């Protein structure tokens, strides 16, 4: 039926701005009214705005007057969101989604049906690293061994191991977010520890953000 | 204004149960209220619109009840795909788009205990005056733990970064603590040791320059 | 010769709504009213100051219908001297109607499975519509004594609102397509005849 298609994800710095797209491949926009939730990390759901394509008249919720554009493109049947003058706090999923008008709300907006994929928009004053990356060496009948990516924006960074042969006792780790503002996370490995003499370890680790491809060999220490 | 307040803010409940949850309106919003699922990492879907009907498509083990100023979701059967986040908004009264805070329905669990891992500074780290001690917590629930550090047998908390708990894939959850000190910190007392906390147990790690 | 484009009218794929009805305007052609009235499939098919029945040996300068979509109830609100929410602020018949108002059920048409919220209507006016007069404000109405400042507030509606028109409600609340020829006299030459 009438689903909704956004926009890629967004990176920006703060001041700058972002406009989302969500077009609907329902043809016909018709009477719907198109609104704008946003979601921070973590908290609850937040209404923006809506815009009705038939009338070209949009409304915007308070805390947003100013900053928020929501506007409709019928012939392309293609709904935008436009937002600027960005902080850390705009960190957050934005999703579209179609309501029809109040039943007798006096509203011009009832429930959300359908509901667009979401678009994340990640706003930080940090600025495009790639990463380091350092053996975590070993030292039961099982050992740990792995690879440390510090100090890099933004995600993801994708780690393997032993260019792909080895995915059987792989732990990678959510990254953290350093007061700094740059990532670090650590793909961790166990391993029968009889074999640490004797198998070669490597870990392979991609941030496609900078173009960063990485090979390191992790080995034990005395 | 008209706030939308739920509860409870979380419900472990085990496959096959019922659950039901709670969603009360500050004034009489007589059966205009809606019900979203969001699944985690998916955008909301409608559930059930005017109280008590549910959307196109929506299983049956879901019924919206109630009026005026008190109204329950029941999820009755309970699968697998059903634990997410849970939303309800009123849209008679103004503002119409106004959310409930959300009530989360996760897997009741056995609890199970933080597997701790600690790693020195790398000889490559040190090589260029840093020092991270990394400190992995994996296969524990419910997804809360607590990170301390000492140096020696000194805590402190200078330079310590920790992840929220993160949902692993079967059911436990993990995390990870950096600490970033300096060579000197690191070289100048004889050790330092993280200790994480989960429901009382307080396992611990410990490193030393060698 | 020509004969009326009727089937463009009442045989259209799609209304309007009714708060923006839809006026065809119909001249130079010859007219069989009684082909109409013997469709025989109306739900409505009331004439005011004349018959169908003799209707076709008339002539009018112009013939205008004034097609939309309302909901069973509401179908009694096309009329003269009604009120409603319809009469009142989305289409007035003057009290000295001289035509016919004509309508069908099309719950088939105008009801998806889940709802169809794409017609809507005027609930809000600050005074009531003059005989065929047109609204499409979408100003914000001022409901309460508070100003409004083109922004939707408490007492500060949309002044319009979309129809549930779900292929289960009852009679009162499913789909009706309605026609409304009125016959228009003018000091010219009648272009509209019949046989
Ligand atoms: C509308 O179409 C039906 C069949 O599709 C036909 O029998 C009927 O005469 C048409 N009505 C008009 C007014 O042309």
């Amino acid at each position: 039926e009438v689903q909704l298609v956004q926009s890629g994800a967004e990176v920006k710095k703060p001041g700058s701005s972002v406009k989302v797209s969500c077009k609907a491949s329902g043809g016909t926009f018709s009477s719907y009214a198109i609104s704008w939730v946003r979601q921070a990390p973590g908290q609850g759901l937040e209404w923006m705005g809506r815009i009705i394509p038939i009338f070209g008249s949009s409304n915007y919720a308070q805390k947003f007057q100013g900053r928020v554009t929501i506007t409709a493109d019928e012939s392309t049947s293609t709904a935008y969101m436009e937002l600027s003058s960005l902080r850390s706090e705009d960190t957050a999923v934005y999703y579209c989604a179609e309501s029809p008008l109040g039943g007798g709300s006096g509203y011009s907006v009832s429930w959300f049906d359908p509901w667009g994929q979401g678009t994340l928009v990640t706003v930080s004053s940090a600025s495009t690293k790639g990463p380091s990356v350092f053996p975590l060496a070993p030292s039961g009948g099982t050992a740990a061994l792995g690879c440390l990516v510090k100090d890099y924006f933004p995600e993801p960074v994708t780690v393997s191991w032993n260019s792909g042969a080895l995915t059987s006792g792989v732990h990678t780790f959510p990254a953290v977010l350093q007061s700094s503002g740059l990532y670090s996370l650590s793909s961790v490995v166990t391993v029968p520890s009889s074999s640490l003499g004797t198998q070669t370890y490597i870990c392979n680790v991609n941030h496609k953000p900078s173009n960063t491809k990485v090979d390191k060999k992790v080995e034990p220490k005395s | 204004e008209i706030v939308m307040t739920q509860s409870p803010a979380t419900l472990s409940v085990s496959p096959g149960e019922r659950a039901t949850l709670s969603c009360r309106a500050s004034q009489s919003v007589s059966s205009n209220l809606a019900w979203y699922q969001q699944k985690p990492g998916q955008a909301p879907r409608l559930l059930i619109y005017g109280a008590s009907t549910r959307a196109t498509g929506i299983p049956a083990r879901f019924s919206g009840s109630g009026s005026g100023t008190e109204f329950t979701l029941t999820i009755s059967s309970l699968q697998s795909e059903d634990f997410a986040v849970y939303y309800c908004q009123q849209y008679s009264n103004w503002p119409p788009w106004t959310f409930g805070q959300g009530t989360k329905v996760e897997i009741k669990r056995t609890v199970a205990a933080p597997s701790v891992t600690l790693f020195p500074p790398s000889s490559e780290e040190l090589q260029a005056n840093k020092a991270t001690l990394v400190c992995l917590i994996s296969d524990f629930y419910p997804g809360a733990v607590t990170v301390a550090w000492k140096a020696d047998s000194s805590p402190v908390k200078a330079g310590v970064e920790t992840t929220t708990p993160s949902k692993q894939s079967n059911n436990k959850y993990a995390a990870s603590s950096y600490l970033s000190l300096t060579p000197e910190q690191w070289k100048s007392h004889r050790s330092y040791s993280c200790q994480v906390t989960h429901e009382g147990s307080t396992v611990e790690k410990t490193v030393a320059p060698t | 010769t020509n004969l009326c484009p009727f089937g463009e009218v009442f045989n259209a794929t799609r209304f309007a709504s009714v708060y923006a009805w839809n006026r065809k305007r119909i001249s130079n052609c010859v007219a069989d009213y009684s082909v109409l009235y013997n469709s025989a499939s109306f739900s409505t098919f009331k004439c005011y100051g004349v018959s169908p029945t003799k209707l076709n040996d008339l002539c009018f300068t112009n013939v205008y219908a004034d097609s939309f979509v309302i909901r069973g109830d509401e179908v009694r609100q096309i009329a003269p001297g009604q009120t409603g929410k319809i009469a009142d602020y989305n289409y007035k018949l003057p009290d000295d109607f001289t035509g016919c108002v004509i309508a069908w059920n099309s719950n088939n048409l105008d009801s998806k499975v889940g709802g169809n919220y794409n017609y809507l209507y005027r609930l809000f006016r600050k005074s009531n519509l003059k005989p065929f007069e047109r609204d499409i404000s979408t100003e914000i109405y001022q409901a309460g004594s508070t100003p409004c400042n083109g922004v939707e507030g408490f007492n500060c509606y949309f002044p319009l609102q979309s129809y549930g028109f779900q292929p289960t409600n009852g009679v009162g609340y499913q789909p009706y397509r309605v026609v409304v020829l009125s016959f228009e006299l003018l000091h010219a030459p009648a272009t509209v005849c019949g046989p």
